[PDB]
């Protein structure tokens, strides 16, 4: 269903709209008025038709679209159509409806119309809308790779998973969300991160947090690293053990730096410590867990002792890493003020046995 | 479960009696060996009033049961002190104590 | 093995390095439980004997300095700190002989002499092991370390390291130059502020920095130093120049009590002489304006203006201009490097011309240092709001007062759990009863006490975690305001804030709100209208919905609240209402808001009769079926609202005297409460009979009180009026003579419920159509 | 307003209010509150003593015991004032003020009136008395 | 009670010593005068010769504009700031019948003094500030637009060149919507707090030895003057020496996404003082005279009204 709304999705990865004439040629001349056109969106994936539909499904008979100023009874191109200036409607080329609403005004093609039809458009950004299609192109994949998955998910064995397919797409996107170097200058190195700040955000708004979170959970449960990937067979077994640390990566990735995703495993904190000592990737999950608890406050207060109790045992069981005493220095203090629930808890456990 | 086995022996007939003060060079361990507590690192001589029980249990008890200058190591059992939940930080549940200790002076 | 292995393991190093950030994290923020546990498992000789192992690696030596602060000298240092922006000067003849410049023009030494400032000492206790545990626990201390062994000791690793640094030598302590001195400035800059150092040790000191200049081998200013030691020098040399500020407010504490001794016998022999003279009277009462007609606050400001009609003579006038031309020079002014002013400005201006500094915090530390010694006279100014003096009489409670005040500070920064509640409760429950919180209201405020206790109510609000300590914050608050008016003023400021957490038993921050507007006409007057508007979005809610709280008791089911909503017209009762007299211009903006949302008035007139409102309350009162089943009964709340609706509307109405004039903006309001309610309704409620207790005491929490009829008299009593006799006398055998001989039949609990009810309400009535 | 009281009575009170002090808490019973005024020589009947534990559970706290010392001593001084306030006006101290000798006492005192206002307190008020004097000014 | 006021020497030392502290420096400190404002910066300035790299000055104006551009929603009330906000901007008060060439160094004085700052970088820390605010109308836009002005005080042209291209480089929308979130936030002549000040300006002293601090209540009624005639006075010097691009700038942020279009944005300012000083007319339009505090008010709006017309007609000065 169409919708409307406010500010809020307005900036986000929903309200991206993208116009594609039926001609093929010359496409990006300047359109110009009384000209069919399609509709498609950017995320999805699919064409507008009042209900957005997939596009093996789109046909030039049930959607095409089209700008006229006002319904009068009626190479490159003229620059025919202003921007934040034209104020025009839309209706459908064979059926003259007029789009209108009824928060969520729901959008709907009336033949009454109203007075509030006429509506201005904007241009999006560059860097957006790279970072746009690249969510119809990932999603595409990993929801194929996750039901690919799943239909040996029960079944072992006595198509074919995207398995190099996806290896290459995870390595771009952590270069994509690299954070910038320390040794570039301040008034850059600035600059670049509020463009980072945007989209991460673009990112784990729509979708792509728990879309990364399943197929984590449905990965984990095969232990054995070959035997329980023999359910696949013995192509797939090979890289079982790296897609697994390439896709914490992705998360720890995500979450490095923004207040505003970290409060995101407020509620299944839980689940993260529970896989610490899963042998595999075992400086990957640990990684995600130092990030989290550096960014957001509230994740350290509402930590029990059962918790605390499998981060000594992790270090029991890993040797002297460095690491682990990273977090648990993050574990006391949160910005200048301290837990004396949590001050406790370490000491009464790790000191006094001395070993 | 007081046990002192003497490490020497001082003058064997003064004895400290109640409401006085004593003044103990100590020092203690675990049964591990690892050594939680000294004095003379902190360079004072630790002080304390007998029977006011401002020490544990199988302190004051090994206390009164050495002469003046004596020195003696005990062994406190785990019901005489710190028996279910030990000290918090320090002293692990349910472990047996070893010292050091002399009467320096003062009965 | 052996620890200076470590400096070439470089792995076991630095877990062992990460491990002494997890002490230092561990026992952070004045943790002093835990601050003993550590002091079992890094002892006291060795921790004092790694201060100057000197084969130490980089990164541990500055561990082991930096764990002895952590544990030991920080509990006590945040506190001094703390006490260190304000100045309280007692009396004593030690503080009466304090000067600006030394007797001997030549300035003297920064931070050396006898200062006079009260401040608490540290309660350090020493740490053992063997005593026996009891049990909640008061506190724990910060364990101790013997500090007069510490400080010779500390002296003696910074006067070789001067020294040393000057032999230029390729293998410096630790690994670079850096971790020579930034573990050994940070110790000394924390038993500098400690005020724990002799003054021939701080002369010491002095040398050590630049002997050239502070005398009675090279300065230390010299040498060249990496960027982060020049740091701890900012730290250091900002103590400094508040000794010099401190000494000069204690030095002008020092010539006023000299002043004003010498000035009150000039003026009490001035009045006895204007008490003997009768050669005038037009002048006359012109020296008299300033004798016993100008309050004594205006007598100073009178008396001190000859600076280029003043009452004093010219010999004790003179020494005041004396004195100021002895501060201004004591200043940077010169009024017309041998000085701490001409080195400081000398030597941070080519701190600057060394290279470009890329670390932002000691490009802040420096220029925050050299604003302060230009605009020295400002500096003196602005910590001057923070100087008050007390009674010598008093120092032995005010120091007392001063550790309980300490507590509440170390609890702003941790994180509220369930025992440090305990200790904030135990705190203010000592405060108020410490009798110098109310003599000396200037200095309370002075030290930001009303600011303190506010944030900890905001950090607990943010369902209510600690409500039984919210309750005891705001009864001091509550006890605050009353103390004098301007305190009262400064808690107004925070109205809106206040306004914005209204969401119990008990006390509550909206009766804070309360109290900071009472009594007051000047507040009254200068209270918002955006203020006002949230008050009535929130009575906006309660006529709509019920309380949950109350349908969780059991209780049956009422849609709107007769308990919750009262909770803000005795707010607004005192926002229109002062000094027995209503306003005009909140009275004209509250009802034109409060008829805006009509849900907000009893929906019982938005409608059933109002009398049979009241009639409907008395039968769901005294059957208790439909009662409330405990402290709460809806019949009870349900009256006691329409007694707040109805006092409120009367204490807005437009007084008699304008409306003797032709104020039609004023006669336009009376018209609409006038509109809004009938007459005979509250005749009806005026004379409905009571259960007089006799022999048997009725409840009062679930029946009609003479605080019910009491509201409904002065509405009537001042919007609408008694003109004529008949109904004068209509009422008068119905309502009253039933009550009044029920109250002469008692001559008992609602006896004296009704005695002030009725001496408080209708016999001013009376006597107001007596004629 | 609490500060309507001076240092020294505070003191006074608070060593006759630790003195009868529970547990050191600031409790007291409500006869104790009785006889630690008649303590202070303050001897009010039952009918003082219960309404005002009503105006404010048995347990008397110190800052509810003062916001009641502080109304006790209020209404006494408001009335006692102004005669002592007249005092000032007339040469001999009775209540003979001629009205010659106030219109410069009265544009001098600090409360900046200028000579229509204080006109307009003597034409809607030979010598006045007292007793109308504390009339025309409490109004 | 104005006749039972004790005396002096009847209080206690103590509290007489705490009267004169609040006197004494209300009455020689804070009205003592002193010039150091010169004799700072010029050292700043001139440590830079010794024996490419930044001057002592050069870096602090430096490290203020790294703390204008980290991202926080709101801007934090500095107060060393502010204590350097106001010295940069005395050295050019100082310049700020008569011979024809004596002025002349009179007015090149104040250009040296005005090289001594935007050469060293100080034009665009006073305009990352302005986008720093985002409309918060505190203590530090006041604070930074009194060294705004004494930068472009006379009507300096190269700190305009370096203004122009630091918002046609950056296109910085966000400097314009601040403008525009201050502009609205400027309070006029009202008709309710207006009476508010006069009922409270009946009472004169307050029982119990307090005095009614009249600067504390201050003016109730448009305390918000100085700033906002400030505001304008820096929007006047702003296209002061006809600088035609402004003209076309501050109505057209054509380089930018989204034009704000200032000039409007005057206008709609004025529509509001307006209709504010014409309703103080119908208050007064029935009454004879007019007191002391009826003209304090009208001196005041009328004062912010030559303010903007000037503000006005800079814009269309130039053809």
């Amino acid at each position: 269903l169409v919708y409307y709304e406010g500010g809020a999705v307005c900036t986000h990865a929903r309200s991206l709209w993208r116009l594609e004439p039926l001609r093929i040629s010359w496409s990006g001349s300047h359109l110009r008025w009384g000209q069919p056109l399609r509709i498609r969106h950017v995320t999805t994936g699919r064409y507008l038709a009042l209900v957005v539909v997939d596009a093996c499904k789109a046909h030039t008979k049930a959607t095409s679209f089209c700008f006229r100023v006002s319904k009068e009874k009626l190479g490159m191109g003229p620059p025919e159509i202003k921007y934040g200036e034209s104020l025009c409607f839309v209706q459908h080329v064979a059926s003259g409806l007029w789009l209108t609403y009824a928060l969520k005004k729901k959008a709907i093609l009336h033949q009454e119309g109203h007075m509030d039809d006429a509506l201005f458009l904007t241009r999006c950004q560059q860097e957006e809308s790279q970072a746009a299609r690249m969510i119809h192109s990932t999603a595409g994949l990993y929801n194929q790779f996750i039901k690919g998955l799943d239909s040996f998910s029960g079944k072992p064995r006595g198509p074919a998973l995207p398995i190099e397919a996806v290896i290459l797409s995870l390595q771009d996107l952590i270069g994509y969300f690299e954070p910038p170097s320390e040794e570039l200058q301040h008034e850059e190195k600035q600059s670049k991160l509020r463009s980072l700040r945007n989209r991460q955000s673009l990112f784990q708004e729509e979708g792509m947090l728990s879309l990364v979170l399943n197929c984590i959970d449905r990965l984990n449960v095969y232990t054995t690293a070959a035997h329980f990937a023999e359910y696949a067979g013995e192509e797939a077994a090979e890289s079982w053990k790296e897609i697994v640390n390439l896709l914490y990566e992705l998360l720890a990735s995500l979450i490095r730096g923004n207040r505003a995703n970290c409060a995101l495993f407020s509620t299944n904190l839980d689940w993260v410590v529970s896989k610490l000592d899963r042998l595999e990737a075992s400086s990957g999950i640990l990684e995600v867990l130092y990030c989290v608890l550096i960014e957001s406050p509230e994740v350290l207060n509402i930590i029990q002792e059962n918790h605390i109790k499998s981060i000594i045992s992790l270090l029991d069981k890993h040797g002297r890493n460095h690491k682990v005493l990273d977090v648990l220095c993050s574990l006391c203090v949160c910005n200048g003020v301290a837990v004396r629930s949590n001050q406790d808890l370490i000491t009464e456990n790790l000191l006094p046995g001395r070993e | 479960g007081v046990e002192i086995e003497t490490i020497s022996p001082g003058d064997g007939r003064t004895f400290p009696k109640k409401g006085q003060t004593c003044v103990v060079h100590y020092t203690g361990m675990l049964q591990n060996g690892k050594k939680f507590d000294s004095s003379r690192d902190r360079n004072k001589p630790f002080k304390f009033r007998i029977g006011k029980q401002e020490v544990i249990k199988g302190f004051e008890e090994g206390a009164a049961q050495m002469s003046l200058g004596q020195r003696a190591k005990l062994t406190c059992t785990p019901d005489v002190a710190y028996g279910a939940t030990g000290h918090p930080g320090v002293i692990p549940p349910n472990a047996t104590l070893i010292f050091d200790v002399e009467l320096l002076n003062l009965e | 093995m052996d620890i200076l292995e470590l400096s070439e393991r470089l792995d076991l190093q630095r877990f062992h390095s990460h491990t002494l950030r997890l002490y230092r994290a561990v026992c952070a923020l004045g943790n002093n439980r835990v601050a003993h546990a550590l002091c079992s498992h890094v002892d006291q000789a060795q921790l004092l004997h790694a201060l100057e192992d000197a084969h130490l690696p980089g990164p541990l030596r500055a561990g082991y300095y930096d764990l002895l602060i952590s544990i030991h000298l920080e509990s006590a240092c945040r506190s001094r700190r703390s006490m260190l922006s304000e100045y309280i000067v007692p009396l004593t003849p030690e503080t009466r002989a304090i000067t600006l410049f030394p007797p001997g023009r030549r300035h003297g030494l920064p931070g050396v002499g006898v200062t006079t400032s009260l401040r608490p000492p540290h309660h350090f206790s020493p740490p053992c092991f063997v005593a026996a545990l009891p049990a909640e626990a008061p506190a724990r201390l910060s364990p101790a370390i013997p500090l007069e062994a510490l400080r010779d000791k500390a002296l003696r690793m910074l006067g070789e390291a001067v020294r040393d640094g000057g032999q230029h030598a390729r293998d410096p302590v630790g690994g670079s130059v850096e971790f020579q001195f930034v573990p050994v400035l940070k110790l000394v800059s924390t038993l500098l502020v400690m005020g724990i150092f002799g003054d021939e040790d701080v002369k010491q000191i002095l040398k050590m920095i630049e002997p050239e200049v502070f005398t009675e081998e090279e300065g230390l200013l010299q040498m060249k130093l990496p960027e982060s030691v020049k740091l701890q020098m900012c730290n250091l040399l900002e103590y400094f120049c508040d000794q010099e500020l401190q000494h000069r407010v204690e030095s002008l504490a020092a010539f006023a009590e000299r002043y004003v001794d010498k000035l009150q016998a000039n003026q009490r022999s001035r009045y006895a002489l204007l008490m003997r003279a009768f050669t005038m009277s037009a002048a006359e009462t012109a020296r008299r304006t300033r004798e016993f007609r100008s309050p004594p606050q205006e007598q100073i400001n009178m008396l001190l203006h000859f600076k280029d009609d003043c009452p004093l003579p010219e010999d004790i006038r003179q020494d005041l201009q004396d004195f100021h031309q002895d501060l201004l020079a004591h200043c940077g002014i010169q009024l017309e490097p041998q000085s701490l002013q001409e080195l400081v400005s000398h030597m941070v201006v080519r701190w600057a011309q060394e290279d470009y500094v890329q670390s932002p915090e000691l490009v802040r530390a420096m220029f925050s240092l050299l604003h302060r010694q230009y605009d020295g006279l400002g500096e003196l100014l602005r910590a001057l709001p923070r100087a008050y003096t007390i009674s010598p009489s008093s120092v032995e409670d005010t120091m007392s007062l001063l550790e309980c005040l300490g507590q509440i500070r170390s609890l702003l920064i941790v994180q509220m759990g369930p025992q440090e509640e305990n200790l904030m409760i135990q705190s203010i429950g000592n405060i108020m009863n410490n009798k110098v919180f109310y003599q000396h209201p200037n200095l309370m405020r002075a030290l930001g006490m009303h600011e303190t206790v506010m944030e900890v109510m905001v950090n607990v609000l943010g369902e209510i975690r600690f409500p039984k300590m919210v309750t005891s914050c705001c009864r001091f608050l509550c006890y605050f305001c009353r103390i004098s008016r301007q305190n009262q003023r400064s808690m107004f400021d925070h109205l809106s804030y206040l306004l914005e957490n209204s969401g119990m038993q008990g006390s509550t921050p909206l009766d804070v709100a309360a109290a900071s507007v009472i009594d007051n006409n000047e507040l009254a007057l200068a209270l918002q209208e955006q203020d006002l508007e949230k008050v009535v979005s929130y009575l906006a809610g309660c006529g709509l919905q019920s309380c949950p709280m109350l349908l969780a008791k059991g209780y049956p089911d009422i849609g709107w609240n007769p308990c919750g909503g009262e909770r803000y017209l005795d707010f607004l009762r005192f926002a229109v209402f002062v000094n027995g007299e209503s306003v005009e211009e909140n009275a004209n903006v509250v009802v034109r808001l409060l008829i805006r949302k009509p849900e907000c008035f009893g929906p019982a007139l938005r409608g059933s009769g109002l009398l049979a409102a009241i009639e409907e309350a008395i039968r769901i009162s005294e059957d208790p079926a439909r009662d409330g089943p405990n402290r709460v009964h809806l019949g009870h709340a349900i009256m006691s609202f329409y007694a707040a609706l109805i006092d409120l509307l009367g204490r807005c109405a437009p007084e008699m005297h304008l409306i003797q004039a032709g104020k039609g903006e004023a006669l336009r309001i009376r018209a609409i409460l006038r509109s809004l309610v009938p007459l005979d309704d509250l005749v009806g409620i005026i004379s409905l009979p009571l259960q007089i207790p006799t022999l048997v005491q009725p409840k009062m929490s679930a029946s009609f009180v003479p605080d019910h009829k009491a509201s409904m008299v002065l509405f009537l009593d001042r919007v609408y009026g008694i003109e004529n006799q008949d109904f004068l006398l209509h009422v008068l055998d119905v309502g009253f003579l039933p009550d009044m001989r029920a109250a002469a039949s008692l001559d008992t609990e609602m006896a004296l419920a009704l005695n002030r009810y009725l001496c408080l309400a209708v016999l001013p009535l009376i006597t107001k159509c007596a004629p | 307003m609490a500060d309507q009281l001076t240092e020294e009575q505070i003191a006074e009170f608070k060593e006759a209010f630790s003195l009868f002090d529970k547990d050191g808490d600031g409790t007291i019973t409500t006869k104790a509150l009785g006889t630690v005024m008649r303590s202070l020589g303050q001897n009010p009947t039952e009918a003082e003593l219960q309404d005002m534990i009503n105006e404010v559970n048995g347990t008397i706290d110190f800052p509810a015991f003062l916001t009641m010392m502080a109304r006790k001593m209020k209404d006494t001084d408001s009335e006692e004032e102004i005669r002592e306030a007249f005092r000032v006006f007339d040469k001999d101290g009775n209540g003979y003020i001629s009205a010659a000798a106030l219109r410069h006492v009265m544009t001098n005192l600090g409360e900046k009136l200028t000579d229509e206002e204080v006109d307009e307190m003597i034409r809607e008020a030979g010598q006045v008395n007292y007793e109308a004097f504390v009339q025309m000014m409490t109004a | 009670a104005c006749f039972r006021m004790t005396p002096l020497y009847n209080l206690p030392t103590h509290r007489a010593c705490n009267m004169f502290l609040e006197s004494y420096k209300a009455a020689w400190i804070l009205t003592e005068d002193h010039s150091f404002e010169d004799r700072m910066i010029d050292d700043l300035s001139k440590a830079g010769e010794q024996e490419k790299k930044p001057d002592p000055l050069h870096q602090l104006v430096l490290h203020f504009s790294r703390t204008a551009l980290t991202e926080k929603s709101k801007l934090d009330e500095d107060y060393l700031y502010m204590a350097y906000a106001d010295i940069m901007a005395k050295s050019c008060h100082l310049e700020e019948e008569v011979s024809f060439e004596e002025k002349e160094m009179e007015k090149q004085r104040l250009l040296y003094q005005q090289s001594r700052l935007h050469t060293r970088g100080a034009a665009e820390m006073v305009l990352q500030m302005i986008s720093a605010c985002k409309g918060e109308t505190g203590a530090m836009v006041s604070s930074t637009l009194k060294l705004g002005i004494s930068i472009l005080n006379g009507g300096n042209a190269e700190v305009q060149q370096k203004m122009l291209d630091y918002l046609k480089d950056k296109k910085e929308v966000g400097f314009f919507q601040s403008i525009q979130a201050l502009m609205q936030t400027c309070s006029v002549l009202d008709l309710n707090a207006f009476e508010r000040q006069n009922k409270a300006e009946g009472l004169g002293m307050v029982n119990e030895d307090g005095t009614v601090i009249n600067r504390q209540n201050g003016e109730k009624v448009m305390a918000d003057d100085e700033f906002t005639q400030d505001l304008f006075r820096f929007l006047q010097l702003l296209c002061e020496g006809h600088n035609n691009d402004f003209q076309n700038y501050l109505r057209t942020q054509t380089g930018n996404t989204t034009t704000i279009n200032i000039i409007i944005c005057t206008v709609d300012y004025l529509l509001r003082l307006q209709e504010s000083i014409s309703d103080f007319y119908w208050y007064y339009s029935g009454k004879d005279v007019i007191e002391e505090q009826g003209k304090r008010n009208f001196s005041k709006a009328m004062s912010v009204a030559k303010q903007v017309f000037n503000s006005l007609t800079e814009y269309i000065q130039g053809p």
